[PDB]
């Protein structure tokens, strides 16, 4: 058993060694010769005022203009942002809710919470109203995440520590990815959505491929819990938000850890991350009930989204990069921009 | 806890045959991305209101 | 400028117009724009409505009282300006008694009040006020008129003791002050004494100093403005006992009139949700 | 299965009174607004009446306006029109149209079946020159219509919906806004055109696309159409 | 001739 | 300036306001009671007397109740327990028999303890039960209680020592003056508790109206 047991140990530190001589130099040295950003002042432009208890989610559609969020009064709403327009309002079977998602195509929306299902909803029906297209059972602990590939396939994240990828026709999981130790919080599919990466409550993240089921490559760093975790434009990087009031960027050729966004006025966690288009900046959310905007490429802070009232739940960007819509524990939204 | 220390062992060959290049090169990758869609990031350099959605 | 019967009168009138209009002002932001809405904020609104209405209007009694009694604001002008005035005030006892009916029914009906409580009955209710407090003002609208005398514009009443005016000044103390002080210390007494009587009594001492800061804010600003339209109803005006009394008249209204500037911290600023509000509001302001 | 089934119609004298029903079926019937179209027995179509969803708003033409009452019953899923004084010009057949209004919605996408009535004896202008092409099939043919006010909207919208109504059938709609393709039509219908000048392709065209096209226009009541082009051989 | 207050 | 089709949508949205208000007063009248307890608390007998979480909807004299059961849920409750901040009360269970069973005491009193001083529930009343009287008064006179309390200082009668544990229970409440805690010792198996649990609530909501507006 110890002979196992110690070659797994032995093989572990070959690693830490093997990923040790390819740190030649940091990110700090290579950018520092570059002009910061400045300073950023968003105003915020919308407030979206239905929801009548906390926020959980939210989710842009990819046309820029529709987006869904969730709150634990059993409600999704689907907003027109130009116009602060409501579009659809959905009541759910159990408002114990703490997911959402948009699918590409915008024919879905996705649910999923406390009640271990992801219900499936289909939004452009014959008869004028909303339906639930599909309910997909089979996690043993609570939904966190929820990602549409195509309008056929989606990808969950649950708390009895696995993931799953769906065939919404049929109801049947295709493949378990079964790696983490910890309940998985958070998830993020690549720009080509051809792999995936997760974040868990072992203090690590792990890349997964859809294709063969498989961790590629595992990511450790983290103090404390991993709660957000968000690729880079480029696919070729993330970036983690755990509870030691720290994010992370990590890169997949490297195979380590590049930059690490912190300070010493933080000393809450983060609850959500996000990417600019360009991949510049990367917004944080926190519980101080404020957002923080970060020089990805300096490690810099450039400013704050402060406009909220109660901790800061969510927060995404938009396809085309014109806003930043960011959800709380209040029952509003807010575009800035 | 045999079968499942085996399978750790397995997992982590998998992980230490990857490939892996320097993090000076892999660095400037993400300056070289960054420098070259500088112009369509509206919340870098802000658009005027002139073709902004929100106005307010 | 002298008589500080007089002198009085504007301090104690100008203060209120200072405090006045920063405190229901304030109320008006933070419970018509910031908190959402619930049975509480519709009293608060409409309490506030009435007072900073009430607390716009007190300098036109500065005017009139420079001026020492002529009325150079028109002709018209001397037959609304003071139903204005008296709506406002009387608009504010009978919000004051729907706030002490509404605390009570719910230490005495909990359980009625869960299930049938909501915002219409809030909005209903406080409709029926204005339109109440609309018809004690139609007396004055109807036998106010300008007088004219030493070239000096007179505001003055057109009766015909006028059996009008004892009927206006009864009207105005039965309604308006016995009846609503008899319902707010039978409402703040019965609050008082049933929670300290019960299997789960919890013996303290919050519910007592509030309900009695209260009702004698009320009882003080609101008793001398009724004492003093009695004794005009009964005394000759050319005794010096009598003209001594229209002297000191014009406190009394100043008394009454600054039971505005207190209802915004007795009331809305003395919970949990809306003082941290206002600091929050506050805090991003500056 | 989304059937609007109507019927009220017969022959009536003049200066009488009628009501006409159109009772839904397979739909939520509560979530859409409803209208009633008029089409003389060898005319055009004719817009007649529009009430929202909630019956909190209510529009007429100017030829019917204090005659005419439209009503809905949302429990038993019935739509009524009340008319009164009927005079001669009256006599056409009557259609019942749903329709729902959101971001990126398709109004006027179903129509009824019809119930005709018989009586015994500024708007925008919207203009199809062209009254009839013969057609050989497997050709492309283009029809245009043309408007006398620019449709296109200061939010980049352009409200221009064409129809087609085959020989003895309700109409069917076709595009809507100028360039979108309404659910179960073939690729081979597309839309295109600027602010008072548009044109409707067909390519490829083949049997069953035989029948009369109108041009409709929707920035502003009361709502117009055109004399209807017709497709003939 | 009266010399009344406002409210009054 | 708005469209013909753009003022449809501002009325639709109107609509979808006004069901959303209306819906959000029908859910306001009921009572939300979060049902904790130990391992072997015993939640399907706390159902009977009166996959992930499991709820149950029952009236009591035209009061509305609404238990959430969260047993089985198998995951860190660090994750989980602020989805319940802003229930009316919290139903903790403790049987009185397990005070030989294996020390199984004092792991219900830890989870009290975590409970009670959680930060999400701060001020959230707790009422607290204590099942299995019977047993605990046959047992009491063959097994001193000297097994979980070695500091007892009464004698093996169950009315003293019922008393002792219920102390020991509520003193680890620390903020004696934001949270009360109701104590009933559930037995008879009859329509004594829905009673109790009745009482308690409507307590409960008295005061927690007057707590809004100053007065507490």
């Amino acid at each position: 058993l110890d002979q196992l047991r110690q070659e797994a140990e032995q093989l572990k530190n070959q690693i830490r060694d093997a990923r040790k001589a390819c740190a030649d130099a940091t990110l700090s040295q290579i950018t520092n010769n570059i002009d910061p950003v400045g300073r950023i002042q968003m105003r915020t432009r919308r407030t979206l005022r239905g929801h009548l208890a906390k926020i959980y989610a939210m989710h842009w559609g990819t046309d820029s203009r529709l987006l869904v969020s969730a709150s634990q009064d059993g409600k999704l709403i689907i907003w027109d942002s130009y116009t602060t327009n409501k579009v659809h309002a959905i009541p759910l079977r159990s408002s114990w809710v703490m997911t959402c998602a948009y699918a590409p195509s915008g024919n879905y929306v996705a649910c999923g919470g406390l009640d271990n299902i992801c219900s499936i909803y289909n939004l452009k029906t014959r008869e004028g109203n909303v339906r639930v297209s599909r309910e997909l059972a089979g996690h043993t602990g609570y939904l966190s995440c929820c990602r549409f590939l195509d309008d056929n396939q989606i990808v969950t994240s649950s708390g009895d520590t696995t993931c799953a990828l769906w065939d919404i026709e049929t109801g049947q999981q295709t493949t378990t990815f079964t790696g983490h130790t910890g309940d998985v919080m958070s998830l993020s599919l690549a720009p080509d959505t051809r792999l995936f990466v997760s974040g868990a409550c072992d203090a690590s993240a792990k890349l997964w491929d859809v294709r063969e089921g498989m961790c590629r490559q595992t990511f450790t760093g983290h103090e404390s819990d991993i709660n957000a975790i968000c690729f880079f434009p480029n696919g070729n990087a993330f970036a983690t938000g755990s509870d030691d009031a720290t994010c992370r960027l990590f890169d997949l050729r490297a195979d380590q850890e590049l930059m690490t966004y912190s300070h010493d006025n933080i000393i809450c966690g983060i609850t959500s991350v996000s990417f600019s288009k360009s991949g510049r900046l990367l917004l944080a959310g926190y519980d101080d009930f404020n957002c923080n905007v970060w020089d990805a490429l300096k490690a810099d802070r450039a400013g704050v989204l402060a406009g909220h009232d109660n901790r800061v739940s969510c927060l995404g960007v938009t396809d085309d990069g014109m806003a930043v819509a960011t959800g709380s524990w209040d029952s509003f939204l807010k575009i800035w921009n | 806890s045999i079968a499942q220390a085996r399978k750790l062992v397995e997992q982590l060959k998998m992980e230490a045959n990857i490939d892996r290049i320097k993090v000076s090169k892999a660095a400037a990758d993400l300056m070289a991305y960054c420098e070259a869609h500088a112009k369509e990031d509206p919340l870098l350099t802000p658009v005027p209101a002139s073709e902004n959605p929100f106005r307010e | 400028w002298n008589e500080p019967p007089v002198i009085l009168s504007m301090v104690i009138l100008s203060l209120t117009f200072l405090l006045g209009l920063p405190g229901n002002g304030l109320v008006l932001w933070v419970a018509g724009l910031k908190m959402q809405r619930t049975v509480n904020t519709i009293w608060f609104l409409h309490l506030t409505l009435a007072d900073l209405l009430c607390c716009l209007s007190l300098p036109f009694s500065l005017a009139h009282l420079a001026l020492q009694g002529q009325w150079p604001y028109g002709r018209f002008l001397c037959k609304l300006i003071p139903s204005i005035i008296v709506l406002n005030m009387f608009a504010s006892v009978f919000l004051l008694t729907a706030i002490s009916l509404d605390r009570c029914l719910v230490v005495f009906k909990p359980i009625w009040c869960q299930n049938h409580r909501n915002v219409g009955m809030a909005c209903s209710i406080c409709g029926c006020i204005w339109v109440v407090a609309f018809v004690m003002c139609i007396p004055v609208f109807v036998y106010r008129e300008i007088f004219t005398t030493d070239n000096h514009n007179r505001c003055g009443y057109k009766f015909g003791v006028p059996t009008p005016l004892v009927a206006i000044t009864i009207t105005r103390l039965v309604v308006g002050f016995l009846l609503p002080s008899v319902i707010m210390i039978a409402c703040y007494s019965f609050i008082v004494f049933r929670m300290q009587r019960g299997r789960f009594a919890k013996s303290q001492s919050k519910t007592f100093r509030v309900a009695v800061v209260v009702v004698a804010v009320f009882l003080v600003c609101w008793t001398p403005y009724h004492i003093f339209g009695v004794l005009s109803l009964l005394t000759d005006p050319e005794t010096p006992l009598g003209k001594t009394l229209m002297s000191w008249d014009h406190v009394c209204i100043a008394l009454a009139s600054a039971n505005s500037c207190f209802n915004p911290f007795l009331y809305a600023l003395l919970g949990k949700d809306f003082r941290k509000k206002a600091r929050q509001s506050i805090q991003g302001i500056l | 299965d989304v059937q609007l089934v109507e019927s009220g119609g017969g022959l009536v004298q003049p200066g009488g009174s009628r009501k006409l029903s159109c009772s839904a079926s397979g739909f939520a019937f509560s979530s859409f607004g409803m209208h009633w179209v008029r089409q003389a027995p060898e005319k055009g179509l004719e817009w007649v009446a529009y009430i929202s969803s909630g019956s909190g708003t209510i529009y007429y033409a100017d030829t019917v306006k204090g005659r005419f009452t439209i009503s809905r019953d949302d429990p038993k899923n019935t739509l009524f029109l009340q008319m009164t004084s009927l005079r001669s010009e009256d006599t056409a057949m009557y259609y019942c149209v749903r329709s729902i209004y959101y971001y990126g919605s398709s109004p006027f996408d179903f129509w009824g079946q019809g119930t005709t009535l018989t009586v015994s004896s500024s708007d925008i202008v919207m203009t199809q020159a062209t009254s009839s092409v013969p057609v050989t099939p497997g050709e492309s043919v283009s029809i245009s219509c043309r408007s006398s006010k620019s449709l296109l909207h200061s939010n980049g919208n352009t409200y221009l919906y064409w129809f087609l109504q085959r020989p003895g059938q309700s109409p069917q709609l076709l595009i809507y806004r100028m360039s979108n393709l309404a659910s179960g039509v073939p690729d081979r219908f597309s839309g295109s055109g600027s602010g008072t000048a548009f044109t409707l392709t067909i390519s490829r065209l083949e049997a069953e696309d035989v029948g009369v096209y109108y041009c409709m226009q929707h920035l502003e009541y009361p709502l117009t159409f055109g004399a209807g082009t017709k497709l003939e051989l | 001739a009266s010399k009344l207050g406002l409210a009054r | 300036t708005l469209s013909a089709e753009d003022k449809a949508a501002v009325e639709r949205s109107k609509m979808i306001d006004r069901n959303l208000r209306e819906d959000g007063e029908k859910a306001a009248r009921e009572v939300k009671l979060l049902l904790l307890g130990a391992g072997e608390s015993g939640k399907s007998t706390i159902v009977k007397q009166m996959t992930g979480i499991v709820e149950t909807h029952f009236t009591f004299k035209d009061l509305h109740f609404k238990m959430f059961d969260v047993g089985a849920q198998r995951s860190e409750r660090k994750k989980w327990i602020h989805c319940f901040e802003g229930v009316t009360a919290i139903i903790f269970c403790v049987a009185l028999s397990d005070y030989d069973l294996v020390n199984r005491m004092h792991e219900s009193m830890k989870l009290f303890d975590s409970i009670c001083n959680n930060k999400w529930f701060t001020d959230t009343s707790i009422i607290l039960f204590l099942n299995k009287k019977d047993l605990f008064e046959e047992k009491i006179k063959k097994s001193p209680l000297t097994i979980c309390y070695p500091e007892y200082a009464g004698s093996n009668t169950y009315e003293e020592a019922a008393a002792y544990i219920q102390c020991q229970f509520e003193d680890l409440n620390k903020r004696k003056d934001t949270k009360e805690i109701y104590t009933h010792f559930t037995c008879s198996t009859d329509t004594k508790n829905v009673q109790f649990v009745f009482d308690a609530v409507t307590d409960v909501i008295i005061k927690n109206n007057l707590k809004d507006c100053g007065l507490f």
